[PDB]
């Protein structure tokens, strides 16, 4: 059974730096991609990134790529998100949660089985 | 690396990708499209081998006394027959398939191959270990292109074909 | 200076049947088909068979007098008759 | 980018009753989709995977069916523990639009 | 193997001499010629 | 001389391979390589047609009396459906097994020659019927090392466009 | 139009054929050669599957007493084992077969447009579609023998040369 | 079945526009090619052209291509045939006739079955 | 360019007489060739198409084999309606000449 | 089953051409590839080079490439060793055979099976 | 080029023994080896090729088999004639070099 578990500041004023660390129990980075999926309250599902291996593979979503750099750090066992020039229309709830789907030895993309608790992030001044 | 080198064990994303490499950084990456098309078809070949077996309730062992050996002699000949003609038929088609799955998989990379060479044309030169390297400098834009299969000639052709020059 | 490539050809004129093509005369095959007989009655499992000659089964185990002599052997693969 | 339409955007149903819920695709999606569940304030789970198998740990009564441009979902018999919003999801290509989702109520 | 015409080597998996065989034998067909290619298109130069 | 014209008969080492012309010396010769690939290949592939067959002592002829033509009936007609499925499962079987042969040998002629194209994209003229005539001038280690597969570009670079220019 | 975005409906002589587009005419046309070649030889495939089946006087019908039921039950067996392996068989040899015949067909259209390109090595481009714009100007004759094969690359290549340097 | 009717002016003085039609009752210009066939007294039938699908479709005789002029027009369900500069030599019983075998979805090329009944037109001063 | 050749040029024979009758081609036309009979004055039919089978409305009597640059066809049973001249043809190249044609005659 | 005869000088100087002639019975150059093996006193076998069919075919050791010359004539029907710079490395018990094995139409390279008795030479002063 | 190696240098058994020579590549040579017998002072002859099968003519006592890097002859009752000298021959690629011989004695 894999568990994820998310730590964020849970209040952030905008154009400040946003760091969010998701950590990991019971499982480990090797053959197993990890995505990131938001929400606005009121709103449906949207999904930030994504990094598979161990940094071995770094795929964004196109229209936030500028601002989201998305680092492995398989060491610590934990994936982090790193956010700049956060603005109003950032807030969301913060999901990180793991892809497991596997048919034929190959993982299936971004259809995401095991979802963390969420964490709360709102953009305020 | 390369294909006739060996195979990547980083991407598990899916059977065949790209390995970019560029000034503001590097990775793996898969094509979703060929590898998505390739699984519902080997879905679709196991399932079909798997399910077109139909059965109804059958008894197969009969009982024959002395007075009956002919009969069982016969029922020993045809079940013996049944099960000759089911593992000779089954353990070839299972060799059979098993080739042409694995030539469908190298089929496909020789013509996910040539795809990128006729985007790229003569911009690149290929080193021959199945990698393509660009004389003009490309953005994570133009590789991307290349995945999406929107590259444009004509763009780049000019700084090409100048270091072609210088080369 | 040139570099040709080929592919080797022989004199034998052997004819294979080839799914969309018939007769394609090819280099060398191998015959599946055995449709050759050695034409005399040889041991089975290398047991020698019993031989009944002018006699039948009933006339072997009833004990024929023109049968008798074929009683003494002990073990055959099968019965010729 | 790839549209996707869910359809009814609200519908009530009883306990045992059997209802289907569609989601529409522009761009046709030959066999995979993803459905999941979401409570309000907790995680969404997943129950179907490839719109035609059901994943494990999740009760037979889910079931998923479609091809082409339109997919339903159909539920054997309501439980109070299944009265939460589902969400259909595309897979096929960057970037991954999400569904926008329906909730069911108590009637 | 074991026909009553004759007898029949036992490598080879089919044979069409008799169809009534006794002991370890081929299968009998109907077929009069079982080849298989193993070289390439015999032409001439 | 070439594939597309037909076949040689001078050389049997092996069932592929090159035809060198040089000032220094004319011959055939052969590529052990893709050759032992293909035998072997072709070896396991008949092994498999013949011993995956594994027959069992079995008794065919029986006989039956007047009064039991349902069972003499009933072995005529499990006879000869075994016969008549042996006959069509092999015959097709054969048909197919060559048609892949054949097709085979002709992807590794053209393999062959898109490799030896690829190593001679543009210092030898094609001429199209199977022959690439230098338009530089080498001698035998430069052949072999086209056999060898380690032949390089920009040893001969300058000599080829020159002599692409002089024509 | 090209091949990979859609099919002809215009073509009805060929399953193969070549559009022609020029200044005096604008129509569409048909390759012979290959398909004559590929109609009589599907016929065969047709021809296996239906002409090595053989059929004999058999009667399949067959009533027994209730004193004769394990007899009976034989039959049953014998009867649905092999209408089960005719079912099988049957089934996986016709999905294999049309899966062939597909591919038989895509390995035709590779191969006559690997010839038509060998044929048109640069005297025109191709803008990937499945067509070639020429840069020299060629009427109905060299472009007809361009569909008889028997085109010359020398009489248009300096035509198609200054063509490459006006672009 | 289809008839085929062709209308001809059945005289014709040397080296002007030649013109004959062939009028098709029962059938369409769908999927079936259409045909000439001519035939000089005393020799053998000859091939000049043919019109085949709504439109294009065209190869002519190579003996004869530069002289002849085919089309079609499909309200008037009808097919024509446009010849210049006749001789003597080009006197012949004119044949509009339509290949209708098809196997395995394709027509069998230039195996004509349903024939007119004849148009014969004489080269004379 | 194919050339045709029929032999012989003519032939006589009486009704109910087994005839044969040989179309050849120079060049390798594989098995597609076709057969046309002509009435004097009239239109020629068609009797079979591809060397080997028969048109539906025509009668079974006419028969085709051979392969290669050698063909024949073979008349089961001579009657009075089949006393015509017959054509060979080649389908597989432009020109698609006919035959020259051959007569035939009450004897 | 082929005869191999061999014929050779028994003595040569240093530094002159070396040629051996080796016949054979009751076989022709068809169809069969012919090679040279040296043996050194006590030492192991080693391949100086094969000739196939009727001069088509010409193999050489790499080292030896600029030393040994093969040729053949069928019509007096013997294959020959010419050799120049000779060695007192040189010194060999000179074996000549048939290359006579072949699997499915192919001659296998350098597999040998009949060869001959054997012909003694030594390089001295 | 394909370095060859042979295992043991030197062994001596009596007659009707079981021994195994193990000749080892430096490369995979696949199924392709050819093993030689030389009497004192007289020419080699064949005993297996393509390490799995026996050449006709001689005693079918002889065995081997293998694949890889590794392989082995195996001789079940060794005779007198059989006290010889062996090597091991690979056959894919120029220099065709041999083993460097193993050498059987009496006790
Ligand atoms: C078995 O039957 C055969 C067939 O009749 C016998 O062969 C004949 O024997 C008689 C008596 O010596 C001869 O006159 C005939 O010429 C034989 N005919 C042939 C075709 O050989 C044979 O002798 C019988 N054997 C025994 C042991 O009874
Ligand atoms: C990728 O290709 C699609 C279709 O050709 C196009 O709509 C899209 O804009 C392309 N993406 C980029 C980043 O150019
Ligand atoms: C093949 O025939 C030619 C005809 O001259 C002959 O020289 C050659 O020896 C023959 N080869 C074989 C293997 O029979
Ligand atoms: C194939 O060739 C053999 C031998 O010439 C001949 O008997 C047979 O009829 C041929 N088969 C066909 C279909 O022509
Ligand atoms: C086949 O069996 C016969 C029996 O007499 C024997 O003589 C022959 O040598 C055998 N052939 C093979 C191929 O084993
Ligand atoms: C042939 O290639 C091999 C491996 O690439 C190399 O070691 C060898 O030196 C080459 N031979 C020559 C003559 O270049
Ligand atoms: C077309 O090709 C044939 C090949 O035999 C040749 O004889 C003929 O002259 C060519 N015709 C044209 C139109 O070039
Ligand atoms: C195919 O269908 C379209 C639409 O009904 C029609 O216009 C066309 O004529 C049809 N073509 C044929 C060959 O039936």
């Amino acid at each position: 059974q894999v568990q994820l578990q998310e730590s964020g500041p849970g209040l952030v004023k905008p154009s400040e730096i946003l760091s969010l660390t998701c950590a990991v129990s019971g499982g480990s980075f090797s053959s197993y991609c990890w995505g990131w999926i938001r929400q606005p309250p009121g709103k449906g599902l949207e999904w930030i990134g994504s990094i598979c291996g161990s940094g071995g593979s770094n795929y964004l979503n196109p229209s936030l790529k500028s601002r989201v750099t998305l680092s492995v750090d398989t060491s610590k066992n934990q994936f982090s998100l790193i956010l700049n020039s956060v603005t109003a229309a950032d807030t969301a709830v913060y999901y990180c949660a793991r892809e497991g789907i596997t048919i034929f030895g190959v993982v299936i993309p971004r259809v995401l089985d095991s979802w963390g608790q969420g964490a709360v992030v709102t953009v305020s001044s | 690396a390369g294909f006739i080198e060996g195979g990547w064990t980083g991407m598990v994303d899916g059977w065949y990708g790209y390995h970019h490499q560029n000034e503001q950084g590097s990775g793996y990456a898969a094509d979703q499209k060929s590898t998505q098309n390739a699984i519902n078809c080997i879905t679709n070949k196991v399932n079909s081998v798997i399910e077109k077996m139909n059965t109804q309730f059958t008894a197969v062992g009969k009982e024959f006394n002395k007075l009956e050996r002919r009969m069982e002699n016969l029922n020993k000949k045809v079940d013996d027959g049944f099960i000759d003609i089911w593992t000779y038929n089954a353990e070839l088609l299972v060799l059979l398939e098993n080739e042409r799955t694995l030539d469908f998989h190298d089929s496909n990379v020789k013509n996910l191959y040539e795809k990128v060479k006729s985007q790229l044309k003569n911009n690149a030169k290929e080193i021959g270990n199945g990698c393509f390297e660009f004389y003009h400098k490309c953005n994570d834009e133009c590789m991307e292109s290349v995945k999406n299969g929107t590259y444009d000639y004509p763009k780049y052709s000019e700084e090409s074909k100048l270091n072609r020059e210088k080369i | 200076d040139t570099i040709c490539i080929g592919y080797h050809a022989n004199n034998s004129t052997d004819t294979v049947d080839t799914v969309c093509e018939k007769n394609v005369t090819v280099t060398h095959s191998v015959n599946l088909l055995e449709d050759s007989h050695n034409g005399k009655l040889c041991l089975l499992k290398g047991i020698a068979p019993l031989q009944l000659g002018n006699c039948s089964v009933a006339g072997w185990i009833l004990g024929n007098p023109e049968c008798e002599l074929l009683i003494s052997r002990e073990s055959w693969s099968y019965i010729v008759e | 980018d790839i549209q996707m339409t869910q359809s009814p955007s609200s519908l009530s149903a009883s306990v045992g009753d059997t209802v289907t819920i569609t989601c529409r695709a522009s761009q046709s999606i030959s066999s995979w989709l993803a459905w999941y569940q979401q409570k309000p304030g907790k995680a969404p789970n997943l129950l179907i995977y490839r719109a035609s198998t059901l994943q494990s740990g999740v009760p037979s009564r889910f079931s998923g069916s479609g091809s082409g441009t339109d997919f339903t979902l159909t539920i054997s018999s309501l439980q109070s523990e299944d009265f939460a919003t589902y969400f259909c999801q595309q897979s096929t290509s960057s970037p991954f639009t999400f569904g926008p989702g329906t909730k069911l109520d108590i009637k | 193997c074991q026909t009553p015409q004759g007898a029949i080597n036992s490598s080879l998996p089919f044979q069409n001499v008799h169809p009534v065989t006794i002991g370890e034998c081929p299968k009998y067909v109907r077929s009069a010629k079982l080849r298989m290619v193993t070289g390439l298109r015999n032409i001439p130069s």
